[PDB]
């Protein structure tokens, strides 16, 4: 049979500057000691937690909960409970989350939605925690005074449906981009501030693992915008 | 035979920056045109610290750090001769 | 007017992950006629890197005492330009 | 008249993370609950505290304490005290320490002796907050298989009280070395690794600003260790 691990406020109490913080500087308060959280008087629930882990990686863990008005704490819990504990605090209104991981241990998610002030209703019980793809591309012009290529890329995805994906992309002439992509139902991912002619390499990190995929950007000729709007060889 | 000697430089930065002292190689003749000597911009991450909510910290997922913060500095590293982009 | 190939040596752009425990993640890293005596190097450059909790707090180079215990800044030299100076 | 600026234990409250973490991979502790460091708990006495502040940079201040067995805390406190506190944790028999500045206001330093396991004894009230140097140097060749220069560098100090420096030396082909050089009765600064005909820079950040000193290492005929362990003319 499976265990759980119930919050530990005598170590949750250290996460109150965190918190405080992340509240302090998003809802703009007179001060920073108005924040009344507190780890160690709050409870726990018969409420299941509505939490769904979405993704995780041996590093990490990717969920989504129902859209909620107020702000979101979630924290990973061991049976040790020596080191800091992880945590993520998902902003009002936004769904998806992530959760960090040290080494290979067993954690349980535990939720709580915050009040203005910052004070934590009871814990609700959360659940456990514990071959390569191709690439297309387009791209698209642009003409303002000078001229810059928007590119966008997609892949195939596998017969599942729990994914999400790590993006880095870089070129010999533009300075490096890098995305996180949450699980949808297909992903995408833009790319700016492109030459015509250079030679770059994106990579695609997902449950398959890492797919490192060079391309180079089009020529002038390749592009009609560009061929037509500029004189022709 | 193709290249242009360069100048060691330091970057003060402040104190307030984790990497205080930066090092930045300037380009201080030959390989004469059509070739001409540029400085290589290459970013680097500095990380300062507490603001005024100033401007936006190069993603950090904000756990332990607001008390510092992450900004972008292209500094020059090296010196080229490519007659690429003039 | 203009020759090709260039005179200057070529040089590939690449991606240093360095897992998600460092604070720069991404690391830009510029990897590699010009015939002999001369080779094209790969000129090394030296960025810091700060480590996390799962260390036990090596020697730190110079950081501030607030980041001490939990964190540790470390050199590393890495490549950023390609240049066509001889061996020895 | 002057003012004071007494500990506000409603915002120090938020240090204990960082105390108990700083503390718990230091001394480690079997766990992190078994700090006990408690802001709101801690009082004031009529000791007054021994600090002195033995430089201050337009952004930072660097005082001596008296060596203690035990951790020393030190703060930094403004009246307003809405931006996070300063602070620093003095090492025990380490008798140096900095406090860092953000802005133009008085700052009064608050000093605290810490128990084993962090507690805090009453607070003691410190004090208040509120041309180019000519540089010489040496170097020596060493020889085991190969050859290594090591050069020492120093330079003079005005008539002033307690200077504290900050150096940066670079060169050609040698990484950069920095230091911060708290106060001595004469400052100095090491360097290894250095070579033969190697043209090198060296900063020396002071009171009286910054000094930009470029240098070149000897060559070998200049080092006699050197001239007379290789060929000659
Ligand atoms: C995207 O489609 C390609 C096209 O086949 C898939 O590539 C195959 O991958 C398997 C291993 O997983 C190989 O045995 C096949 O040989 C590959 N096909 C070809 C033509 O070489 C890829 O797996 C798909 N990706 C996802 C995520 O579904
Ligand atoms: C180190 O010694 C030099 C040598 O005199 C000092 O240089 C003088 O600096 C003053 C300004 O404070 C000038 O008015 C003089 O003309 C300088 N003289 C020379 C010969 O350079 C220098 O100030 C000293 N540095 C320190 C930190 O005491």
């Amino acid at each position: 049979v499976s265990q759980r691990y119930p919050p530990a406020p005598g170590l949750l109490k250290y996460l109150e500057q965190d918190v405080c913080y992340s509240l302090y500087y998003y809802l703009n308060w007179t001060s920073l000691a108005d924040c009344k959280t507190n780890f160690e008087e709050t409870g726990i629930s018969d409420v299941p937690s509505t939490v769904k882990v979405r993704c995780q990686s041996k590093n990490s863990i990717r969920f989504e909960t129902e859209p909620s008005e107020h702000w979101q704490l979630f924290i990973l819990m061991e049976h040790d409970n020596f080191d800091p504990i992880p945590f993520t605090l998902i902003e009002p209104n936004n769904v998806f989350g992530e959760l960090i991981t040290t080494a290979n241990k067993e954690y349980q998610i535990w939720s709580t939605y915050l009040d203005e002030y910052g004070t934590l209703q009871d814990w609700m019980e959360g659940p456990i925690v514990l071959y390569n793809v191709t690439q297309e591309f387009k791209y698209i012009i642009l003409g303002n005074d000078s001229y810059t290529i928007n590119g966008k890329f997609v892949w195939n995805t596998t017969g599942d449906r729990d994914l999400c994906f790590d993006i880095a992309n870089i070129c010999q002439n533009t300075n490096m981009k890098h995305a996180k992509i949450w699980p949808t139902a297909h992903p995408s991912f833009d790319v700016e501030n492109l030459v015509l002619n250079d030679e770059c390499e994106i990579h695609v990190k997902g449950i398959h693992g890492t797919t490192k995929h060079k391309y180079k950007t089009p020529s002038c000729f390749e592009l009609p915008e560009c061929f037509l709007n500029n004189m022709e060889p | 035979p193709c290249t242009c000697k360069y100048k060691k430089e330091i970057e003060d930065l402040g104190e307030n920056s984790v990497p205080r002292f930066i090092e930045t190689r300037n380009c201080q003749p030959t390989c004469r045109p059509p070739y001409i000597c540029k400085e290589s911009l290459y970013s680097i991450t500095i990380l300062k610290r507490r603001e005024t909510k100033s401007q936006e910290s190069l993603e950090i997922p904000n756990e332990l750090k607001y008390r510092w913060v992450a900004e972008s500095h292209p500094v020059s590293v090296a010196c080229l001769c490519t007659r690429d982009y003039q």
